[PDB]
RNA sequence: CGCUACUACCGAUUGGAUGGUUUAGUGAGGCCCUCGGAUCGGCCCCGCCGGGGUCGGCCCACGGCCCUGGCGGAGCGCUGA
RNA sequence: UAAAGUUGCUGCAGUUAAAAAGCUCGUAGUUGGAUCUCUCUCGGCCGAAGCGUUUACUUUGAAAAAAUUAGAGUGUUCAAAGCAGGCCCGAGCCGCCUGGAUACCGCAGCUAGGAAUAAUGGAAUAGGACCGCGGUUCUAUUUUGUUG
RNA sequence: UACCUGGUUGAUCCUGCCAGUAGCAUAUGCUUGUCUCAAAGAUUAAGCCAUGCAUGUCUAAGUACGCACGGCCGGUACAGUGAAACUGCGAAUGGCUCAUUAAAUCAGUUAUGGUUCCUUUGGUCGCUCGUACUUGGAUAACUGUGGUAAUUCUAGAGCUAAUACAUGCCGACGGGCGCUGACCCCCUUCGCGGGGGGGAUGCGUGCAUUUAUCAGUGGUGACUCUAGAUAACCUCGGGCCGAUCGCACGCCCCCCGUGGCGGCGACGACCCAUUCGAACGUCUGCCCUAUCAACUUUCGAUGGUAGUCGCCGUGCCUACCAUGGUGACCACGGGUGACGGGGAAUCAGGGUUCGAUUCCGGAGAGGGAGCCUGAGAAACGGCUACCACAUCCAAGGAAGGCAGCAGGCGCGCAAAUU
């Protein structure tokens, strides 16, 4: 079948050469697994070894990491925007290796409102529900406002990913590979390199 | 081939074995085990070659079968068992017992040991690496892994090992001025007192031996195991005490003992 | 900027640049701590190595490659590839026949790190073996020496 | 130059021939993906046979609440293969 | 296959027996004139580190499947073979002694001495060696009994 | 044993061949008394095959209600031998042949710090804080009813097992550690304030898996190594954390029980190490041919970046880019009555020729191609098609692969017993 070989390749020099044996089984090959979005679908491959493979053909979930504040969150992903290798890609939606995608915010601004006690991602017209209200403005004692005041010397974010926060959305990295692991694993962009993706993505439209 | 081979041509065998050519046409493939296939003695060739105990191979098995050899204190019903050096045989129903150890010409050697030196052997210290919750391990040239070792104990180290528990007792260091014996290559069965190593990075290194009578040699690291500390072995040594003579010489003791003859 | 050439955005994949600090400390300077090894054997690592900004996986200094295996050596003959050059290997073959020798050449394809600038062709290259970088590649370039000709 | 024979060469022309390549047009069969759903179960709704407890009017009768073994019929109800 | 010094590297021929291009230039290839008599530091005289401007060469050493060839031993009745065998018995009713060597294994790749021969290298616009002395910029460890 | 002889002329000295001479290995002719070894359908046809055999397997230790045999009690589960069948393992080794194959195979030398690995050997296997005195539904063998000219074809009905197929607890389990932390104390302060402790209630937790961050036990010439810490994840086509078997049977209690404890083994299993390997790489090395001098790059040729696929490294493949790569030191193409070596014949010293053939690697099973199972096969005494042959048939269908051992036809100068 798919044969992954190096005897059916032009020589050095230019010639080509004939084959002496025919196709083997441990150089075999098999059709791509185009991950799209939607409800999971996971189909196992039977490796050599006797191994598996999770080979992943629908995904709409997966872990990812906010580096600077060290918060791995699970969250839905939404949208495939920038593929550096092909933009056929971003086309089908297709979740491959160090494609740009967005992914949901919510579990990142929950943590970030519970661990230094400030807004984030809310609107200047300041409307608000009690449940926040109490989780941001609770009756704290001298000892825990202190520790709390304290963190919030530290509090403060890029206008890059506010602004993002303010979108609802999060520009995400994936480093995982869906087709041989089954899972969708990434980091949150940041720094140059989510300013080099945005002139990017802004440059294809 | 599609997977792993089963037999051993006669002529394909170790030369050690000492074979004869027109017995047949097969040899014993050595089961997979602690030591290799080219560095190991079968049980079968021990057993009826060697000790001429058996004069075919039904009768080894015959013999097996009835629990009477034992292997490093444990009974081994296997007669392609691969035994290697340092190892020890025990038949109790005859009250023998046995220490593989090379002789000068580079063959294992009918040695027979004392009941007490039976209860120990010498290992060569292989690896060393930390294990999970950083637990110190030890592997050995006997594919035997011990936890929680001495941590004085490096790689090319000797431990003595007392086979019903199987936990060391001591250990020789590495250094120049140990005695060893050499496990492989030209110097195959010769023991001698390390003088210098020389150490090449990316390649072999290179350990120089002289023996007893003052005549020097060379080996690979990966062939020399360290026996005893200075000039005294921890085991016993077998006729010949590592000391590997000419042909010119070994005619002169073998016309010198015919002389006496008789 | 300049590093900054293709599709994709080039990094050194163990070095964390996103480490959030105040503002005190951005105001002093950006700059990246570079990754850099020892490859062994004696060889040194080059100024430009450690003190470049280059990014180049395949860099036997600050790349993901390993040396081991034989040392070799050639001379510089081609360098028109992206990162890699063709070297020259001269020998002497003895025919048994005529106890004489004859002169047969060997053409190499290596690869060549940014560290290493000015080389020219005609001079001297000390080369380790490692992975398989590519069909043909599998030699690094680890130490350049100049021709007889330098001034 | 005239007799007698052989081998090797050209070259009207097209046959018996096979073998090896490829341009285009079809293309068996396996494998992968997206569908498909013959059929086989389990869970709910009733009914009558059967065994454990307890509750009620209670005296060897009959219902309530749970379980428990089988049997018959529905629901394009749910679910699994 | 030898004979064939009738394929000639050893080791053939080219005036007249078969044979030197009509002549010259010239790139690659081959070949090329003489000459030149271990080291500081750090650690326990040696140990580490740089060696060597580097090779070629030669002499060592290591790693190098058996079988075959060469070769040691051994009365298969001799031999071609084989790897066997030998000794005393009053019987050892615990039988005893002994072999299954060694050499060779091209080229390429490892290792350590040699320094003749043959290649290659340095200081000439001196931004060349060796011993020192001032000026400036950038970062790491330790000492001020700890901590800023 | 470092060797020569006849032949051109009327006669002579040469050049130069022809012929003579001795091995070796194929055939053939004549002849042949005794003994020890011993090659043997390679050359032409990797042409075609009748028939028979060449791969099967049970211990005390997975499953016996077959009287098929068998000893005692007679409900008092199962005495023992044990056909058949389910389950497990092997069938990827061995044997044959040399068609293909010219930096390919192969040999020496290195590497995997770039992978997988049945089995053996050793190490782990209360390290997880959340019906169990043993859970569920079926299927053979067996008993009965059948279909087809025909096969190692199978269909329906009635029973019944597991180390087949599934599902699932208790125990260790007292706690410990990371975060959240209402509240309660102890110092200094006139007081605010500055400190030091204790803490109920909540979430997480072990080894493997995926990603991100932090610090720097043991090792290498060199790690982005090993180990440690933190935040999460953990695939229903689902990682581990024992519902299995045999033999001897005993010590203990406020006890006669739900009685508690205990020794050797067998089987199984996640993960390390080891053994047997396999697979990709490094350097050097191969016969003739120029009446083959330029080749490769549309359809990857050389390199770069990111991915896919793969057990892993890589134009292995994809997208976007650069214009590269090889060659009189013979590239590219063609031929080979070319599998490569260990080796064989002849040989003064050099050398020439051979190596299908019992050992080590490779390839193939009429020619191609595609797969299932499995640790391992692109397997052919496994399956599925096409191409060429070819067997039985009741014309509807069914079944094929001797370059395994004998044996047969054909081919030939050329090769053995069903
Ligand atoms: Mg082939
Ligand atoms: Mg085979
Ligand atoms: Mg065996
Ligand atoms: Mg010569
Ligand atoms: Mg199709
Ligand atoms: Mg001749
Ligand atoms: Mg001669
Ligand atoms: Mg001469
Ligand atoms: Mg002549
Ligand atoms: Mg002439
Ligand atoms: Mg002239
Ligand atoms: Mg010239
Ligand atoms: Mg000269
Ligand atoms: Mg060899
Ligand atoms: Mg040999
Ligand atoms: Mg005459
Ligand atoms: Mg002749
Ligand atoms: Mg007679
Ligand atoms: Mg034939
Ligand atoms: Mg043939
Ligand atoms: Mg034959
Ligand atoms: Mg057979
Ligand atoms: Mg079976
Ligand atoms: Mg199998
Ligand atoms: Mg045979
Ligand atoms: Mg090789
Ligand atoms: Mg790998
Ligand atoms: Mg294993
Ligand atoms: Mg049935
Ligand atoms: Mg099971
Ligand atoms: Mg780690
Ligand atoms: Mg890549
Ligand atoms: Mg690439
Ligand atoms: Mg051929
Ligand atoms: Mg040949
Ligand atoms: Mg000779
Ligand atoms: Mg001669
Ligand atoms: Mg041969
Ligand atoms: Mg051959
Ligand atoms: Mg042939
Ligand atoms: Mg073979
Ligand atoms: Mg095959
Ligand atoms: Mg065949
Ligand atoms: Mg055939
Ligand atoms: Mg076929
Ligand atoms: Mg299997
Ligand atoms: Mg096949
Ligand atoms: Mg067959
Ligand atoms: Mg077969
Ligand atoms: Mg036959
Ligand atoms: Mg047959
Ligand atoms: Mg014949
Ligand atoms: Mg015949």
């Amino acid at each position: 079948g798919i044969s992954r070989d190096n005897w059916h390749k032009r020589r050095k020099t230019g010639g080509k050469r004939k084959p002496y044996h025919k196709k083997r089984k441990y150089e075999l090959g098999r059709p791509a697994a185009n991950t799209k979005i939607g409800p999971r679908r996971i189909h196992t491959v039977r490796v050599r070894g006797g191994n598996k493979k999770y080979r992943a053909l629908r995904l709409d979930v997966g872990n990812f990491s906010w580096g600077s504040e060290c918060c791995t969150r699970k969250t839905r992903i939404i949208d495939v925007v920038y593929n550096a290798s092909n933009n056929e890609l971003v086309r089908t939606k297709t979740l491959v290796k160090n494609c740009i995608v967005l992914i949901d915010s919510t579990p990142y601004r929950q943590w970030y409102e519970s661990h230094y006690a400030l807004p984030l991602g809310r609107k200047k017209g300041a409307k608000l529900t009690p449940e926040e209200e109490e989780i941001l403005n609770k009756k704290r004692s001298k000892k825990i406002q202190k520790k709390y005041d304290e963190r919030k010397k530290n509090a403060k974010i890029s206008s890059l990913l506010e602004e993002q926060f303010q979108q609802g959305k999060l520009l995400a990295c994936i480093a995982s590979r869906p087709g041989q692991c089954g899972r969708a694993d990434g980091y949150v962009l940041e720094g140059k390199e989510l300013e080099f993706y945005l002139r990017k993505i802004k440059a294809r439209k | 081939a599609r997977g792993p081979k089963k037999h051993l041509k006669r002529v394909a065998a170790p030369k050690h074995w000492m074979l004869d050519k027109l017995t047949g046409v097969f040899a014993p493939r050595p089961s997979t085990g602690p030591h290799k296939l080219r560095e190991c003695l079968p049980l079968i060739i021990f057993l009826r070659n060697r000790l001429k105990y058996a004069l075919t191979g039904d009768e080894v098995k015959k013999i097996c079968m009835q629990r009477f050899i034992k292997i490093d204190g444990k009974v081994r019903t296997d007669i392609t068992y691969p035994a290697g050096f340092m190892d020890v045989i025990s038949i109790d129903k005859t009250g023998e017992n046995f220490r593989l150890i090379y002789d000068t010409k580079g063959r294992f050697a009918v040695h027979r040991i004392t009941p007490e030196e039976a209860k120990y052997k010498l290992c060569k210290v292989r690896k060393i690496f930390v294990g999970t919750k950083g637990i110190p391990h030890l592997v050995t040239h006997d594919a035997r892994t011990i936890r929680y070792p001495d941590p004085l104990i490096k790689v090319n180290d000797t431990i003595q090992i007392d086979l019903e528990t199987g936990k060391i007792t001591d250990f020789i260091k590495f250094d120049t001025g140990n005695l060893c014996m050499v496990t492989g290559g030209a110097n195959l069965g010769r023991i001698g007192v390390i003088t210098n190593r020389e150490r090449h990075p990316g390649s072999f290194d290179v350990v120089h031996v002289k023996d007893a009578n003052g005549n020097s040699f060379a080996t690979r690291l990966s062939n020399i195991f360290v026996i005893g500390k200075g000039n005294k072995p921890w085991i016993s040594l077998p006729r010949g005490k590592g000391i590997r003579l000419t042909i010119a010489e070994e005619r002169d003791k073998r016309l010198a003992a015919k002389q006496s003859s008789g | 900027a300049d590093i900054q050439t293709e599709r994709a955005y080039q990094k050194q994949p163990t070095i964390f640049q996103n480490k959030k600090r105040v503002l005190l400390g951005e105001t002093g300077k950006e700059k990246l701590p570079r990754y850099y090894k020892n490859i062994g054997l004696g060889f040194k690592t080059p100024k430009e190595a450690i003190e470049g900004t280059y990014i180049d996986k395949k860099c036997p200094f600050t790349g993901n490659v390993s040396i081991r295996g034989r040392i070799l050596s050639g001379v510089v003959t081609k360098m028109k590839m992206q990162r890699t050059i063709v070297i020259r290997r001269d020998y002497l073959h003895y025919i048994r026949k005529y106890n004489r020798f004859e002169k047969r050449h060997k053409n190499m394809s290596v690869h060549l790190s940014p560290c290493f600038r000015d080389v020219q062709i005609g001079d001297i290259v000390t080369v380790g073996e490692c992975r398989p970088l590519s069909k043909t590649v599998r030699f690094n370039v680890l130490k350049v020496t100049k021709a007889a000709g330098t001034k």
